[PDB]
């Protein structure tokens, strides 16, 4: 079922170590995925002010 | 270097995965197979078990 | 009856050996065989029957 | 006849009504977030002998790099965090800050901004009211420990009562020689030297008889709803160091000895209730604001 | 910003036409204006910093429901950027869009009997820039050619000799005075190289800043978002 | 005339049950979990993920969180909240069966006792303060002890303080400067303070006519913890389960604070094993904050 | 005329004079990162159920391996940290460790001691003096909170003089009844419950009406700076077991309640100054005395 953000939700007859573990490596890959925006700006501050 | 070694606020994410599983397999034990207590017991014993 | 099984494999342990050595050996093992140790995303979002 | 209320609960002043939509929410709690990176990292910095891990925090922090013959004082982050804290305090402070600003600032981090998912424990006693009679003189003394102090002269068993008010959840009564308190209406038990009491019960009366003054001494426990980031250390500590720059130097205003008086003087007003929540996020700006101070210090003696 | 980083005549007319009253004004209550304030600017003193909240500092402040709450609020959005605190003002009001208040009479609403020496007095025309002084101007050249009072406007122009130094060179009622019009008009923009982002004394500086700050950023981060919100949606 | 500290008095009988070494397991197991459960949904706040926190609610209560269903800590949580009840009072029920204790127990393994640390308690015993005739005496305080005293009769009266045998140091400071001796000792000069150890005996202190002397007192007592005990969370655990009522039982004493709860069974007959229950509540009252401040019920 | 004081301002005794070098600094501040790491092992030995994460760090601490035989003091950071703290308290008391085994065990972590990176908040009162008039009694009680007690037995109103000191930053002033307080030569104003008062400003004179007693209750705050890794609550917990195990026993010397009111009577002496430097090492070094000591009783 789709997520208010359009992603796409899976419900399925998982373990509970096979899911805690899966769904702990995608949190932590995911807090290092941004936007491109967000990445120029970033970017912006390092490089000299011209 | 490696015992006083302190970790960076950015660490990488491999590293928060491995500790993450570590500490589940000790922490939870019975899912990879093994255990810290048994029990031996004769046949005339009867034991409560989980039936 | 019936039941269900949760199988990630058996991983034998040593007593006189350190507990935390042998549980990162055994998580670099896992986390390849989960496929979770290189930046990855999840496409599940086709994987359906109507 | 006479009357004696405490002294923190006299006339509260109105807080500020700005700044209290869940925008302004979410860059007070991006605010406290960002500022303990603020404080970790100095203490990298200052162990891994570089200013690399400080560079980074405040980078992040003020969207711009430190500068050499140059104060860091956090830039536009601290300016709209210190005139917030200003405007909460009460509504004669101005509103300077405009939301462009808060929302380009909330946008920083990933912060929830609830400030209900968890509650915390205060314990300012408050005594609104003790009737005495004509003969009899009594004493309030102290906010974290009430000491109440009655002396009877002539006749015999002088009764005062007592108006804990409602808000408070248990009120602990210790007298210095047992003593006998019942609510009204009720029979009066056998002396003893310690009362648990339910300040919704009703107004209690206290029998004083002649002579040998006898002092009661009063512990309250209140719980309020705050965030999960709330830390009353952090936040007791920042109350102090506003105060100390004058960030409440504000006309009409009253001023409390800690943030515990302060929430509970303005719970204990009309419509209380709606003064708490204001309260509540003046307290983690102020958790934001000692983090933050203490990692840059400007003040020099 | 969309407003602000407007640069001419055209474009700030045709903005105005586009965008509905509802943008003008505010829904936060703020603090009364006129008072004498002690602010922290910890970048320079350690000693709080005096200033008086203004009309046109770019924050939100308390106004009256009368008819020159409203146009007060309309031209603080045009020189800061962010209106006043008029309450109910209707939804019949609101769909209409800013250059149909000031420029028609299908509004239902009287803008006669509008003095512009009061209403330049309340918005502090000696505190605003040329930039904000043009603007100010404009909207009450369109108010005074909508109600036939064109010889108040050169009255209130004559006792302000600054100001007609730099009036607008447009008349209403003509087109071809618009297109040729050659004001500059932009109080942000994009600048070469860049600005450090420190803060300011004033009030009115301060917010300024944070407006030319931040217009980099949304400039290029604002199609997908209101698209998101727009679809779907129809417009008032 | 005897005065005698509020908190001192008729110290109710604590608990007989749940304090065998199973037992204080479960407490050692309940504390970490619930520091972790804190310590998860701190990290869960931050982030956009909740991972962190379904993992250790799980871990605490067996089942996974619901959004539907409100999260009451499950089993663990149950089981802790009757066991504080059964510390605290005698008369208190002892209904939670040790299977179920033990079951919990064996959910993580804690290497460690509850005589490994110490903590310092700064609740001043004052057990009695015997005054002459025309001496006024009154004690007012816990955390510091006030005792104002006032003598009407022309000559100087003689004040034996008696802060009892537990107390490591007493510190005693004056409005005005004062002489204090032991017991057949030379009166000293007066000074403003006096440092004191409580086992060197009865205090003798001297009292002018003329003004009223108020002596301020703190005390410092040493009593063995666990290693993770920590006074700041065993307080606001305190507070919350008096207002929760897991202490209205009946014929029992009631305390301003835990500080007041331990050195008032420490100083009674059978004090040093009553301390022993009292320090394993202390823990449990430490995972009880953090687990209801998690979960707000 | 009545002159009454706070009692924990008098006499404060002279400091050491000792270990307050760069390298002695650097030493203090490796003992308390050590200390953190000891208590911080015990949690890590319960994740897993060895002790090698203790045995570890103590041997970093101590430079020696831990035995099952012997009780574990510390080894040699043990002794050099509880010589060092007597040495702070007292100018007495002997410089007992030498150079070079402060510059060996400052050498085992790579932290700088810089001791005015930071700032902490002090609530001890300072009242330097309180004059009052023949009729009148004045009783002043307590440092975190001070009671000031006063009661006119005289036909007229009394003036009482307030002398804060000059080093307190704010002080908050509550009265059990309103009264009127003004700073000198400036008019009496409207009485009020609560004052807030600069103590830079000058004295205040206070107006006690004829009847029944005032009572005051003062609350200040001071700031000090202090390093980063100040924590005033593990401050005050070393200060009440270095005083219990003895550190401070020494002739000639004042003995104080807390933390708080040591600092803030060296404070407000002749010439302060130079004493609250030494005061903050002493903190520091307290601080790591609570957390090994906690680890490692004796």
């Amino acid at each position: 079922y789709p997520d208010a953000d359009g992603n796409d939700v899976s419900i399925i007859f998982s373990g509970a170590m096979s899911h805690a573990i899966f769904t702990y490596a995608q949190s932590q890959w995911n807090k290092n995925i941004i936007k491109l925006d967000d990445y120029i700006r970033e970017i912006t501050l390092t490089v000299p002010k011209q | 270097k490696l015992v006083g070694h302190n970790y960076p606020v950015y660490v990488e994410p491999v590293v928060n995965i491995m500790n993450f599983i570590s500490a589940r397999f000790v922490a939870d034990s019975s899912y990879f197979g093994y255990t810290n207590e048994i029990m031996i017991m004769p046949n005339h014993i009867n034991v409560p078990v989980d039936d | 009856h019936a039941l269900i099984k949760e199988d990630l494999g058996q991983w034998p342990v040593e007593t006189g050996i350190s507990l935390v050595n042998q549980a990162g050996v055994f998580a670099v093992q896992l986390a390849n065989k989960l496929g979770i140790d290189k930046p990855f995303v999840l496409d599940a979002g086709s994987n359906y029957f109507t | 006849a006479n009357r004696a209320t405490s002294a923190f609960l006299d006339n509260p002043h109105p807080v500020g009504v700005n700044y209290v939509d869940e925008g302004s929410r979410q860059f007070v709690a991006v605010a406290e977030l960002l500022a303990s990176k603020l404080i970790d990292s100095s203490r990298e910095s200052d162990e891994s002998n570089s200013d690399v891990p400080f560079v980074q925090a405040y980078s992040k922090f003020a969207d711009d790099n430190p500068r050499h013959l140059r104060v860091k004082t956090g830039g536009k982050m601290a300016n709209a965090l210190t005139n917030v804290i200003r405007s909460y305090y009460s509504i004669n402070a101005p509103a300077i800050v405009p939301q462009v600003e808060i929302d380009r600032l909330a946008s920083k981090a990933t912060v929830s901004g609830d400030m209900y998912n968890s509650y915390a424990i205060f314990n300012s006693v408050p005594i609104v009211e003790v009737l005495s009679p004509a003969r009899t003189t009594v004493s309030i003394v102290g906010s974290d420990r009430a000491d109440v102090t009655m002396l009877n002269t002539g006749a015999g068993a002088a009764n005062i009562t007592f108006n804990f008010g409602q808000i408070a959840e248990t009120v602990i009564l210790k007298g210095s020689v047992p003593f006998q308190l019942a609510r009204l209406n009720q029979p009066m038990p056998a002396a003893r030297f310690t009362y648990k009491l339910r300040p919704l019960d009703g107004p209690f009366i206290v029998v004083l008889p002649v002579g040998n003054p006898l002092v009661i001494s009063a512990t309250a426990a209140t719980r309020i709803q705050v965030p999960l980031a709330f830390n009353k250390a952090l936040v007791e500590s920042g109350f102090q160091t506003a105060m100390n720059d004058g960030l409440f130097d504000i006309q009409n205003v009253n001023y409390y000895s800690s943030f515990d008086e302060f929430i509970i003087s303005q719970y204990h007003a009309q419509d209380g209730i709606n003064r708490v929540s204001t309260c509540v996020i003046l307290g983690l700006a102020l958790q934001a604001y000692d983090q933050m101070r203490r990692a840059l210090p400007v003040r020099r003696v | 910003m969309d407003v602000l980083s407007k640069g001419s005549l055209k474009e700030l007319l045709a903005h105005l036409e586009k965008t509905p009253l509802e943008e003008a004004i505010s829904y936060r209550i703020g603090t009364v204006p006129y008072q004498n304030v002690l602010i922290s600017r910890n970048e320079y003193y350690n000693q709080l910093y005096p200033d008086t909240t203004s009309l046109i500092d770019g924050v939100s402040r308390e106004g009256q429901r009368n008819v020159n709450g409203l146009i007060m609020s309309i031209i603080s959005y045009v020189v800061s950027g962010s209106g006043h605190y008029i309450p109910n003002i209707g939804f019949m009001l609101l769909r209409r869009s800013i250059l149909d208040i000031l420029t028609k009479h299908d509004t239902g609403l009287v803008t006669n009997n509008l003095n512009y020496g009061i209403i330049a007095r309340n918005l502090t025309v000696s505190k605003m820039n040329c930039e904000q002084r043009k603007r100010m101007l404009i909207c009450f050249k369109l108010l005074a050619y909508k109600d036939g009072n064109q010889n108040d406007y050169e009255i209130y122009l004559n006792q302000n000799i600054p100001l007609k130094q730099i009036a607008p060179n447009f008349i209403p009622g003509d087109m071809r005075t618009v297109i040729h019009n050659q004001d500059q008009l932009a109080i942000v923009g994009i600048p070469a190289y860049r600005l450090t982002q420190s803060t300011e004394l004033s009030i009115r500086d301060d917010n300024a800043k944070s407006y030319k700050l931040g217009y980099v950023d949304w400039y290029n981060s604002n199609s997908f978002l209101r698209e998101r919100s727009e679809f779907n949606l129809i417009r008032l």
